[PDB]
C-alpha cells in the first residue's frame, strides 16, 4: 500500500496506483478520530486503508494489531463529500 | 502460485461492514434506510467451492434493526494473480421484518443490491498473519479477519 494522511498516530494507507482520494480527507480525518475516542491502546487501529471515492462512496478499513486482529471492520460511507462530513 | 490459495483455504473468515448512508435523501426505492450492518463468515474449500452466510440488518431511526436480512450463498471460486474469482450458484434469502418503514419491494431490492455485489471478483491483499483486504474494480473493499 501507499500513504494517504496520518491521523492520530494512525497512518491512513490508500492502493497502489488508487484514484485520488485528497477530496474526501476532512472526513476520514474526523472519521478515524471519533473511532479512536472508542478504541484505545491496544484496541487503537495501526492502520486505516481507503479505498471507493468513485460514484460517491468512501470505505474506510480499520486494522487493529494481529493480537487482536478479530476487532477488524470496515466503515463504508454512502454520501457526497459534502454531506460526509455530517454522516461522521 | 497457490500461496494465495494456501491463505483463503488454510481458513474460516469472518467480516462486519457498517453502511452509514445520508445520500438516504436521493432513493426512496430504499425506504427510510440510515444504516446497514452486516456480519459475514464464509469458507473457501480446496474443492475450488465455498459457503457463506451472511446477516444484514436494517435501520431508520431506531437503534434497533428494522429488518434483518439471512442471505445464504455458495459457489465455484478460482485465483488468477492477485485476483479471487467467485461465481455464485445459489443465492438463499430469508427475511424477518418487526417494522413499517420498509416494504417486502425495498428488502427486495436491498437483497438484490448485496447479491450484485456477493457476484463480483475482487484483488486480494494479504494485510497481515489474521488478515486479509478484498478490493473490488468499483473500488470498494471489505476486510477479513480470522480466529484460528
Amino acid at each position: 500500500f501507499k500513504p494517504l494522511t496520518v491521523v492520530d498516530g494512525v497512518a491512513v494507507n490508500m492502493p497502489n496506483n488508487h484514484p485520488d482520494l485528497s477530496n474526501w480527507l476532512p472526513s476520514i480525518e474526523l472519521c478515524v478520530k471519533k473511532y479512536n475516542e472508542k478504541h484505545t491502546g491496544g484496541l487503537k487501529p495501526i492502520e486505516v486503508i481507503a479505498t471507493g471515492g468513485q460514484n460517491n462512496q468512501l470505505t474506510l478499513n480499520y486494522i487493529h494489531s494481529p493480537e487482536v486482529s478479530g476487532e477488524n471492520i470496515t466503515l463504508r460511507i454512502v454520501a457526497n463529500p459534502n454531506d460526509a462530513i455530517k454522516v461522521c | 502460485d497457490f500461496k494465495l490459495e494456501q491463505v483463503l483455504t488454510s481458513r474460516e473468515w469472518q467480516s462486519k461492514m457498517v453502511s452509514l448512508i445520508k445520500t438516504n435523501s436521493n432513493r426512496p426505492a430504499m425506504g427510510p434506510l440510515s444504516r446497514v450492518d452486516v456480519t459475514s463468515n464464509v469458507k473457501y474449500l480446496p474443492n475450488g467451492t465455498y459457503l457463506r452466510v451472511s446477516i444484514v440488518k436494517l435501520f431508520s431511526d431506531d437503534n434497533s434493526a428494522e429488518s434483518v436480512i439471512n442471505i445464504s450463498e455458495f459457489g465455484e471460486w478460482d485465483i488468477s494473480d492477485n485476483y479471487l474469482l467467485v461465481t455464485p450458484v445459489e443465492f438463499k434469502d430469508i427475511s424477518s421484518n418487526q417494522s413499517k418503514d420498509f416494504t417486502d419491494e425495498q428488502l427486495q431490492l436491498i437483497t438484490q443490491l448485496f447479491k450484485m455485489d456477493a457476484q463480483q471478483s475482487r484483488r486480494v491483499d494479504i494485510v497481515n498473519e489474521r488478515t486479509i483486504l478484498f478490493t473490488s474494480l468499483s473500488h470498494g473493499s471489505t476486510v477479513l479477519f480470522s480466529n484460528s
